RNA sequence: GGAUAGUGGCCUACCAUGGUUUCAACGGGUAACGGGGAAUAAGGGUUCGAUUCCGGAGAGGGAGCCUGAGAAACGGCUACCACAUCCAAGGAAGGCAGCAGGCGCGCAAAUUACCCAAUCCUAAUUCAGGGAGGUAGUGACAAUAAAUAACGAUACAGGGCCCAUUCGGGUCUUGUAAUUGGAAUGAGUACAAUGUAAAUACCUUAACGAGGAACAAUUGGAGGGCAAGUCUGGUGCCAGCAGCC
C-alpha cells in the first residue's frame, strides 16, 4: 500500500448498439482510414465529447472572463497544433461542430498515406506497427499518434528499415544467401 | 564506423560528495548498450581522472533505439569513490568483493535462537555433555 | 421420450476445411469492398444474406 | 450457491407447450433448503 | 470534599427536584466503523464507500495492572470464561484481525519466494535492524496501447468517356480469381550489453524464425424487439429452444 495509481478508459459503447445507419456511418469512416475495429471510432467520439462538454462549459457562462478565455485559448491552441482547427477557426464555435472525421485525418497511417510512398493506407498502418516510419531521430509503431502539424514536415522513413538505407532485409539476405550457389 | 559520440549535460559540482553530477547522453548509430566499462573507459579522458573514481548507471536504450541516456557520477580521487559510492555499485565495478554472507531466513532463524541462550552459553554446553552419563 | 435423443440421432454432417477470414483490419477492408463497393444489387433495402434470389 | 443434486425430475410445461423440462431437485450445501434447478441444453441431464 | 495531569456527578457526603420529548426523546434494526471519496451522468439526483490518505476501535471474550514521557499495551504480565497444546502424570507452555502458508467456511481471493538497493523509521545511532517497505512468482478484478497480414505482375469481369458508322480500339478505374512473384515485421528464440542489491521482464540488439494445411480468433447470435437466411439434412407438442412475445 503507497498510492492509488489513476487508470481512466477512452472508449464509449454507443447506447443503442444496432442501428443501420450508425452501423454504415462507422464502417465507412473505419474502411475510409483502414481502422482495426468499432473502438477506434468510439474513442476518437469520446475525445470529441470531452472536449465539447469543456467546449459548452466555458461557453455557457459569462464573455471576457478569465476562466471562459484562458480554457477557450488553451484548447484551440490545442487542437490548431493537432490540426484539428486551422489558421482561420479559433472561435470556440467551430470547435463545438468538430467531426470525429478531422481527428481521424490526423492519425500517422492516414499521414503516411497523404505525404506519399504508402501506397492504400492498410499499407501504411502495417508500415508504422513493423518498425519502419520514424517521425524524426524517433521511431513510432503507434498509427494513432495524432500529427502535430510541425512533424509533418520532417516525417519519413527510418535511419534503419529497407525503406531507409541501413538495413538491407531479413528476407533479402535469406534470398542472397540462397542464389550465392549461382 | 560506429564513432559513438558521448555528452555529459545537466552537470552539478558537488564539492561536499567530491562529485561532477551529470546525465550521459550516448548515441549508439549501427550498434547499441556501449558497456558501462567502456562508458567510464571514454569518460576518463573527458575528466582526465583514473577509470576506477568514475561510476555511471541506468542507461536505457531509447524506444527504437540508436541513443542510451544514463547518470554519470565523476569523484576528485578513488578514495573518495570507494568512501561514498555504495558497496554493489563497487563491486559492478570490481574494486570491492561482495561480502557473501548468510541468507537473510538463516541470519534471522540464528539470532532468534541465540535470543533463548542467556549469555555465552558455555555453562550450558557444560551440562547438555554432563546430563548424557543419566 | 427421454433426454439426448435428437442430438444422438442427428446425422452429422462435419464442417468444410475452407481459406480463413483474414482476421482484424483485413476483416473490415473485406466488409467495406463487400458492402459500400461491390454489393449485390438492390431492389428496396440491400440482401445482406439472401439464397437463391 | 452449490448444492449436491438428490432427484432426476421431469417437471410438465405449462399449457400452451408440452414437454418434460429435465430438472434437478438438489439440497443446498450453503443452508440445507432443497430447491429445483434446471439442466440447461439437450441431453445434459444424462451428463449432471 | 475526594480523586485526576487537569475541567467536570468523574466519585463521596449533605441538599433541592430536576433533565429529554411529535422540531420524533426513549426503545428496536442495520448483511452501519465515520470521512476524503466511488459508480451512473441534462439539470435535480440515486446507490455505495471492509479496501492505498485522515481519524476511531480491537488483538479469542470480559476485567485488572506493572514498567514507562507515553499503554489500561496484548509479537507485556495476572485472574476468570471458551477452545486448545507437550506431559515421564508431578508439571509446562498458548493467543497469525503482522508476512507467507494450512484448515474450515463458502459463489468467492496469490508465493511457507528474494532484499535492505529505493521510500522511510528506530537505536548508544554514516555502518546495525526492519515480512515496515520494496523485488520477482500466481494473477483475463479492472485500465492503456494494438499483431492475426501488405504489395505488385498474369486471366476474367464490371464503372466514368471519342463516335453509342454493329465496330469497340478498353486508351483509365472498382474488383473478382484455389492463379502468382519478390520485398516486411514480431510472436517466438538467443550470443551480448542495458536493466537490477542480485536476478527475471521491458528497452536495444548478433545469428535463426510466414506461406495457407498456417505463426490458423474467438464469443454470442440470424421471427420480433435487434444487425443478420422464408437456404439445405434430421426430429416431429418429442427432444428441445425461448430474459419477453
Amino acid at each position: 500500500p503507497r498510492a492509488p495509481r489513476t487508470y481512466s478508459k477512452t472508449y464509449s459503447t454507443p447506447k443503442r448498439p444496432y442501428e443501420s445507419s450508425r452501423l454504415d456511418a462507422e464502417l465507412k469512416l473505419a474502411g475510409e482510414f483502414g481502422l482495426k475495429n468499432k473502438r477506434e471510432i468510439y474513442r476518437i467520439s469520446f475525445q470529441l465529447s470531452k472536449i465539447r462538454r469543456a467546449a459548452r462549459d466555458l461557453l455557457t457562462r459569462d464573455e471576457k472572463d478569465p476562466k471562459r478565455l484562458f480554457e477557450g485559448n488553451a484548447l484551440i491552441r490545442r487542437l490548431v497544433r493537432v490540426g484539428v482547427l486551422s489558421e482561420d477557426k479559433k472561435k470556440l464555435d467551430y470547435v463545438l461542430a468538430l467531426k470525429v472525421e478531422d481527428f481521424l485525418e490526423r492519425r500517422l497511417q492516414t499521414q503516411v498515406y497523404k505525404l506519399g510512398l504508402a501506397k492504400s493506407v492498410h499499407h501504411a498502418r502495417v508500415l508504422i506497427t513493423q518498425r519502419h516510419i520514424a517521425v524524426g531521430k524517433q521511431i513510432v509503431n503507434i498509427p494513432s499518434f495524432m500529427v502535430r502539424l510541425d512533424s509533418e514536415k520532417h516525417i519519413d522513413f527510418a535511419p534503419t528499415s529497407p525503406f531507409g538505407g541501413a538495413r538491407p532485409g531479413r528476407v533479402a539476405r535469406r534470398n542472397a544467401a540462397r542464389k550465392a550457389e549461382a | 564506423s560506429d564513432a559513438v559520440t558521448i555528452r555529459t549535460r545537466k552537470v552539478i559540482s558537488n564539492p561536499l560528495l567530491a562529485r561532477k553530477q551529470f546525465v550521459v547522453d550516448v548515441l549508439h548509430p549501427n550498434r547499441a548498450n556501449v558497456s558501462k566499462d567502456e562508458l567510464r573507459e571514454k569518460l576518463a579522458e573527458v575528466y582526465k581522472a583514473e577509470k576506477d573514481a568514475v561510476s555511471v548507471f541506468g542507461f536505457r536504450t531509447q524506444f527504437g533505439g540508436g541513443k542510451s541516456v544514463g547518470f554519470g557520477l565523476v569523484y576528485n580521487s578513488v578514495a573518495e569513490a570507494k568512501k561514498f559510492e555504495p558497496t554493489y555499485r563497487l563491486v559492478r565495478y570490481g574494486l570491492a568483493e561482495k561480502v557473501e554472507k548468510a541468507s537473510r531466513q538463516q541470519r534471522k532463524q540464528k539470532k532468534n535462537r541465540d535470543k533463548k541462550i542467556f549469555g555465552t552459553g558455555k555453562r550450558l554446553a557444560k551440562k547438555v555433555a554432563r546430563r548424557n552419563a543419566d | 421420450a427421454r433426454a439426448g435423443k435428437v442430438k444422438s440421432q442427428t446425422p452429422k454432417v462435419e464442417k468444410t476445411e475452407k481459406p480463413k477470414k483474414p482476421k482484424g483490419r483485413a476483416y473490415k477492408r473485406l466488409l467495406y469492398t463487400r458492402r459500400f463497393v461491390n454489393v449485390t444489387l438492390v431492389n428496396g433495402k440491400r440482401r445482406m444474406n439472401p439464397g437463391p434470389s | 450457491a452449490k448444492g449436491i443434486v438428490l432427484e432426476k425430475l421431469g417437471i410438465e410445461s405449462k399449457q400452451p407447450n408440452s414437454a418434460i423440462r429435465k430438472c434437478v431437485r438438489v439440497q443446498l450445501i450453503k443452508n440445507g433448503k432443497k430447491v429445483t434447478a434446471f439442466v440447461p441444453n439437450d441431453g445434459c441431464l444424462n451428463f449432471v
